[PDB]
């Protein structure tokens, strides 16, 4: 495609990418191992509860 | 131009207001003249995803006010009129060192 | 007008067009009021 | 009907003076400008 | 439906314009500008 | 046509980093973060007195 356009400005026209963020994950691994046997308590009921389901 | 870019979380490159880069092509010498380039540099900037503005982004705001864009391309056929470009432009250059230097195509 | 300036019901982009280019007025085609410009000429020969 | 008879044939004239697009050699000069300054007034007259 | 006279500055001209209008808002948050007219 | 629901939630953000007029409890909270942010500074600490 012939254009006008110069060679050196190629790369501005083009929407770069952007991290994610990340810092939820964080949060939500600190929460998790902040409250481990909880989770696991819940974690049993669930698989109980579904091996009862089954 | 600095100040209003500043004012936005942009910070200048210290690289053409630190030397004589971005003088020797900065133009609109009137008021809503900055206004716009300014933003246009903004945007060129947020869709690189960067916060600093280089001579690169400069040069492609002023492209975009002060050229028409067209269809149907056609370049010149006979160089000879190169000839006359490149000489008035050098000489633009090196005689009137206080004026601005339109692009060559 | 009584809109925020800064707001997605203000993200509209206004096109306009004529027959005659230099007809139009010197406030009209300054810039932050119309930026881009596009020139549509006559096809050549192939696209005829 | 001038196919087969062959006319006397003029030189092209709009042929385009063209620069090799990256041939790397210093094409030349003449060595000048071909203007020529407009000066043209006879001599003044006898008995003065 | 004649798609033969469009090219040149013209795909470089509606891809800005798919540009400042996929995401209009991280411009219009950091006070920026579009392209008006 | 997912985008349009984002772009009314962040144009909402956007709305609420400013005081054009909302709930009370997000009002307040603005005035004490307001109130922290003038403490904090001291070239807006000096200028209270």
């Amino acid at each position: 495609r012939e254009s006008t356009m110069p060679d050196r400005f190629r790369y501005l026209t083009k929407e770069a990418p952007d991290s994610p963020i990340i810092w939820p994950w964080f949060v939500a691994l600190g929460f998790l191992v902040y409250a481990w046997r909880a989770v696991l308590f819940e974690l049993s009921n669930w698989r109980k509860a579904a091996f009862a389901i089954l | 131009f600095f100040t209003l870019s500043y004012t936005r979380g942009f910070h200048l490159e210290k690289k053409m207001f630190h030397t004589n880069g971005f003088e020797s092509i900065t133009m609109g010498s009137s008021a809503r003249d900055l206004v716009a380039l300014t933003n246009e540099a903004l945007s060129i900037s947020i869709t690189q995803k960067k916060s600093i503005i280089d001579t690169n982004t400069i040069r492609s705001a002023l492209h975009r006010q002060t050229w028409d864009l067209r269809s149907q391309v056609r370049s010149v056929q006979d160089h000879g009129i190169l000839f006359y470009q490149i000489g008035r432009a050098v000489a633009q250059n090196v005689l009137i060192s206080n004026c601005p230097i339109d692009p060559i195509s | 007008t009584g809109i925020d300036r800064f707001s997605l019901r203000q993200a509209v982009i206004f096109i306009c067009a004529t027959n005659r280019p230099d007809e139009l007025d010197l406030e009209f085609v300054r810039s932050g009021r119309i930026d881009r410009r596009l020139y549509i000429g006559l096809p050549d020969a192939k696209q005829r | 009907k001038m196919k087969d008879l062959s006319p006397l044939m003029f030189e092209d004239f709009v042929k385009p003076f063209q620069i090799n697009p990256d041939d790397e050699e210093l094409l030349p000069h003449k060595d000048r400008v071909s203007y020529q300054p407009v000066d043209l007034r006879a001599a003044p007259l006898h008995r003065s | 439906y004649k798609e033969v006279v469009l090219g040149g500055d013209v795909w470089d001209l509606l891809d800005e314009l798919m540009i400042y209008m996929g995401n209009p808002m991280q411009y219009y948050e950091k006070d920026v500008a579009f392209v008006r007219g | 046509q997912f985008k349009s629901w984002i772009f009314e939630l962040r144009e909402i953000v956007r709305e609420i980093k400013n005081a054009h007029y909302f709930l009370d409890s997000w009002t307040q909270f603005n005035s004490v973060g307001s109130f922290i942010h003038i403490f904090f500074h001291q070239e807006r600490f000096r200028k209270l007195l």
